[PDB]
RNA sequence: UGUGGACCCGCCCCUUGGGGUGUGUCCAAAGGGCUUUGCCCGCUUCCGGAUGGGCCCGCGUCCCAUCAGCUAGUUGGUGGGGUAAUGGCCCACCAAGGCGACGACGGGUAGCCGGUCUGAGAGGAUGGCCGGCCACAGGGGCACUGAGACACGGGCCCCACUCCUACGGGAGGCAGCAGUUAGGAAUCUUCCGCAAUGGGCGCAAGCCUGACGGAGCGACGCCGCUUGGAGGAAGAAGCCCUUCGGGGUGUAAACUCCUGAACCCGGGACGAAACCCCCGACGAGGGGACUGACGGUACCGGGGUAAUAGCGCCGGCCAACUCCGUGCCAGCAGCCGCGGUAAUACGGAGGGCGCGAGCGUUACCCGGAUUCACUGGGCGUAAAGGGCGUGUAGGCGGCCUGGGGCGUCCCAUGUGAAAG
């Protein structure tokens, strides 16, 4: 099914993931359906994680299944927070 | 520094003191004294009218030789400058002057550029309080170039900053001889430099 | 949108099918001058309602056969063999240009 | 040509003819000598130019020049060719790479050593 | 028959001016007339009028030159130095508003025929339209 | 059982097989687990979403016309078969068609693209790496199972080949990673790990992932960096040229002092927080624990030695000249051209120029080359007017008015993936 997962975009020893919505079957770095965020594991800048909850929620509402790390990040940005 | 080899033999070939050795380049010993003619078995031979091309080749060599930079780096800086907005001549000079190893020479921490280059390499220099051992490192407006706090007591660094007392420095710069701190106020302008080079001939050299 | 083209009916010698010669104009990709290029489409005609010289509109359709992926939409104006003539002569002119002799 | 003509026939792109069918236009080609004669130059020249007929691996049989003061190619040695005409010997369009395979590099050569395939001599 | 009446007119003027004529006649056509209005309005020609030569409608174009000059060859400078057809039968040339050219950094003009009528390159540019690049003049 | 859905006929709305409705007929299901008498995992039919895909159409996509005619499943029709579905897709029958100089058919070559290189641009060349599509999995054919395959590490047959063989008969297919061998001018480690991202299966634990994340080898490319810094004779020795007086290498060296690449010692990462478990509703939210291949690597701090230089060129183009050897020889040579005894062009040497961890060479692409010219060329004598005419297609077309609005121009809008 369609997923919300991380696509690798940094450089050697300089990982920079790109949180994308893609079909489960594509290369992890292949053609995605939509970019809905980014994530710098090493937090090299204050802005090491953006998400756009609006969109993350649209895909979740239509099927998109996030990987474990994907939701960990989506949650950290309050995608599932309902308070 | 770079090139590594007789340096005063370049001033000789350029027929213009490229002041790059500190002392001596003042004292009646710069070779350009009682020996102004170029090096080699034919140095004093009646020079033949130079070719339009030879003229631009030597002007580009005179400039690059002043900063002790490789042709690889010189060219890359010129190309960067070329495509950049603004008179390529000045922008090019602006960039050359922004090299850390140069800013160190300009602030007097070193008597020459080859020395300044070695000071930067050996970690005796600090930009914004952080060690930066890259001669090619590009200083930017607002940066503070100081002497490494652990090198402030080096016999060489002393006499060099002592001599800077009362001594004026480039209008686009400013230094505190006390804290051994310098300041890159702004990119120098064509009019601020007094280089023995018509950089127009250099722009032309790279269109041949 | 299903492409709609307009051309002339040059062939009729077919059952429930007519050939529509469609022309188009366009600037030459390199030389600029506007040039006329043409193409024949085999269009569907269930009632054999159109004849030679009929200028008809043709519309992009669901395949009716190999070659037939267009159906005749409507008639724009009829009778005019001046158009059929160019095609015919240009067709007959093919006798001269070859290896064998021909009273083209 | 009128524009209509250019529309009808267009312009024609000419083709570059190789000056070295060292096939597969590879940079070099390996071969085996079969003859190692001398040849007389032309025009206003005269001398015994050294040359070799090489049975190439590319299924080609060609003559290659043997640059350098003196050589050691026998009527059967394996050699490598690079391609380079010899303005003086019409027909010779390739050079033999001195210093590769059975082609010894020029001895006692101090100058253009890199060409002629000759190692840097020692000194102290 | 005349294959390109505009090319013809442009040329009659090219020719007439080069031998310094007082004026020159050109077969009459509305289109040609609209072009002359530009030339006149822009100061390439004093103007033009509608005469009927030998029973047929022509347009007398009154040419314009500079002052006599000094030295060898006192011939006046041309007001219309250059005037060349751009679009022509056999090779029609159409430009979009963003492609209208600038004849001699503005010291010259380009007459194009748009759906808003015949306009100079500056006029057409302002009006925000393009069309057939008729000629070029400077 | 029939929510429903499928099919036939009818009616209605739509209008190429879309939606509704009525009668008739036809079609459902699977169980399992416990933090057991509910909740979880799952099953069935249907409507829809999302994603992925099939098929069709306009336009664009190399060379040869010393390839000009091509075609009979061919072109179309009716009926049928087939499929998820249109279609000669396939079949029976009927019609006689279809295609071509706006280049059919035939031959040559070639995976296409985003882009890449070059170019002032127009354009030329190109399609490695990365991303998208296609195609193929020893060569040829075929179908089965499946939502999906005509299926690289599934199946059948034919062929070539290797292998085992009790000769009857069998087993195989690195264009996966690595590696071998062959060919070649030439292209790597039979490595480490699943710690990270991604994938498959599982409630989960977790298992599997030569995808991948890393390390290895190669100046193959790009960038950064070092082989020292400051002082040091009107100037050592040697080499070197010399009008023998000097001139050059040369501040170069020696040497003085300063720093301190290497290397030693110490500390030593980010990449990892989730899954999981506890609280809370197996939710939101809160809490906790496990987990690093790279690696004792990066980086930080202390200690610390002056410590690789090369290659091409110096007749003109083209930056750089002298001696000697050689004597149309030996040999240079990109093009002009050098060498038949004073050679700035060969060979060496001193010196010099250029670039420097590289420098040259060969090959190939674009440029300069307006040297196929659209931008941007030509044809009296330089290459180029057809021997002349008639005329077919085609190209082109006088003045005025009107309709249309195809070409053309304008506004808005959609599209123009990411990378570049
Ligand atoms: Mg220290
Ligand atoms: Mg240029
Ligand atoms: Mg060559
Ligand atoms: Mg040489
Ligand atoms: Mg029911
Ligand atoms: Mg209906
Ligand atoms: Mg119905
Ligand atoms: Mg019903
Ligand atoms: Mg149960
Ligand atoms: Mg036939
Ligand atoms: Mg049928
Ligand atoms: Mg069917
Ligand atoms: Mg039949
Ligand atoms: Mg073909
Ligand atoms: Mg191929
Ligand atoms: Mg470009
Ligand atoms: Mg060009
Ligand atoms: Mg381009
Ligand atoms: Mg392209
Ligand atoms: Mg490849
Ligand atoms: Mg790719
Ligand atoms: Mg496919
Ligand atoms: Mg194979
Ligand atoms: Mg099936
Ligand atoms: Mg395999
Ligand atoms: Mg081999
Ligand atoms: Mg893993
Ligand atoms: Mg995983
Ligand atoms: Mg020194
Ligand atoms: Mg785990
Ligand atoms: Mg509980
Ligand atoms: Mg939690
Ligand atoms: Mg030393
Ligand atoms: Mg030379
Ligand atoms: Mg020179
Ligand atoms: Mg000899
Ligand atoms: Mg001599
Ligand atoms: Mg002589
Ligand atoms: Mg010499
Ligand atoms: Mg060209
Ligand atoms: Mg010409
Ligand atoms: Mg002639
Ligand atoms: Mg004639
Ligand atoms: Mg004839
Ligand atoms: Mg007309
Ligand atoms: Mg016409
Ligand atoms: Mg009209
Ligand atoms: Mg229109
Ligand atoms: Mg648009
Ligand atoms: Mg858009
Ligand atoms: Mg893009
Ligand atoms: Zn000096």
């Amino acid at each position: 099914m369609v997923k919300i997962r991380l696509a690798r975009f940094g450089s050697k020893h300089n990982p920079h993931y790109r949180i994308v919505v893609t079909d489960a079957r594509r290369k992890r770095d292949g053609k995605y359906i939509e970019k809905i965020g980014y994530y710098d594991p090493r937090k090299t800048t204050p802005d090491w994680l953006k998400v756009d909850v609006e969109r993350a929620r649209y895909w979740l509402s239509v099927g998109a299944q996030p990987t474990d790390t994907a939701r960990r990040l989506l949650r950290q940005a309050g995608v599932f927070r309902q308070e | 520094g770079r090139y590594i080899g007789p340096v005063c033999r370049l001033c000789r070939r350029e027929g213009v003191k490229l002041y790059l050795k500190g002392e001596r380049c003042y004292s009646p010993k710069c070779a350009m004294e009682r020996r102004p003619y170029p090096p080699g078995q034919h140095g004093q031979k009646r020079a033949r009218r130079p070719s339009d091309y030879a003229v631009r080749l030597r002007e580009k060599q005179k400039l690059r030789r002043i900063y002790g930079i490789s042709e690889r780096q010189f060219r890359n800086l010129f190309e960067e400058a070329s495509k950049k907005k603004g008179v390529t001549g000045s922008v090019f000079l602006g960039l050359l002057e922004s090299r850390l190893d140069n800013v160190v020479y300009r602030l007097g921490f070193a008597v020459s550029r080859r020395q300044a280059r070695q000071l930067v390499r050996h970690g005796h220099i600090t930009v914004n309080g952080r060690r930066v051992d890259l001669p090619s490192y590009r200083v930017r407006p607002g940066d503070e170039i100081a002497v490494a706090e652990k090198s402030r007591n080096l016999e060489l660094i002393r006499q060099n900053l002592e001599a800077m007392k009362g001594r004026k420095v480039g209008p686009w710069l400013s230094l505190d001889v006390e804290g051994m701190k310098g300041k890159f106020l702004r990119l120098p302008d064509r009019e601020d430099l007094a280089l023995p080079v018509n950089e127009q001939l250099v722009i032309e050299f790279y269109s041949r | 949108p299903k492409k709609v083209l307009t051309g002339v009916v040059v062939s009729d010698k077919m059952q429930k099918t007519v050939t529509v010669l469609v022309e188009r104009q366009f600037p030459h990709p390199l030389y600029g001058k506007v040039i006329k290029r043409s193409k024949k489409y085999l269009a569907h005609d269930p009632e054999e309602k159109y004849k030679l010289g009929d200028v008809v509109e043709i519309i992009e359709s669901r395949p009716i056969s190999k070659r037939k992926r267009f159906r005749v939409l409507r008639l724009v104006e009829s009778g005019r063999m001046d158009l059929v003539e160019k095609y015919l002569i240009r067709r007959q002119n093919y006798q001269s240009l070859s290896k064998r002799g021909g009273k083209a | 040509p009128t524009i209509n003509q250019l529309v009808r026939k267009g312009r024609e792109k000419v083709r570059k003819k190789s000056k070295v069918p060292a096939l597969k236009g590879a940079p070099f080609r390996r071969g085996v000598c079969t003859v190692v004669r001398t040849v007389t130059p032309k025009k206003p020249n005269s001398a015994l130019r050294k040359v070799a007929k090489v049975r190439l691996t590319s299924g080609y049989e060609v003559t290659a020049y043997i640059p350098g003061e003196g050589h050691n190619l026998q009527e059967h040695s394996v050699v490598l060719i690079r391609g380079g005409r010899v303005k003086d010997l019409p027909g010779v369009r390739y050079h033999i790479v001195r210093g590769v395979y059975d082609a010894a590099g020029v001895k006692d050569r101090k100058k253009s050593r890199s060409k002629y395939g000759t190692k840097k001599p020692k000194e102290a | 028959m005349l294959t390109d009446p505009i090319a013809d007119m442009l040329t009659r003027i090219r020719n007439a001016t080069r031998v310094y004529k007082e004026s020159t006649d050109v077969p009459a056509s509305r289109f040609k007339e609209e072009i002359l209005r530009i030339l006149a309005r822009e100061g390439f020609i004093k103007g033009y009028e509608r005469v009927d030569v030998d029973g047929k409608p022509y347009l007398r174009v009154y040419l314009k030159y500079g002052p006599r000059r000094q030295g060898p060859d006192p011939r006046p400078e041309q007001v219309i130095h250059h005037i060349r057809r751009i679009s022509k039968p056999g090779r029609r040339v159409y430009v979009g508003v963003k492609e209208i050219p600038r004849v001699r950094r503005g010291l010259g003009i380009a007459i194009l025929s748009t759906s808003k009528g015949v306009l100079t390159d500056r006029e057409a540019r302002k009006l925000g339209v393009g069309g057939e690049l008729i000629c070029e003049v400077w």
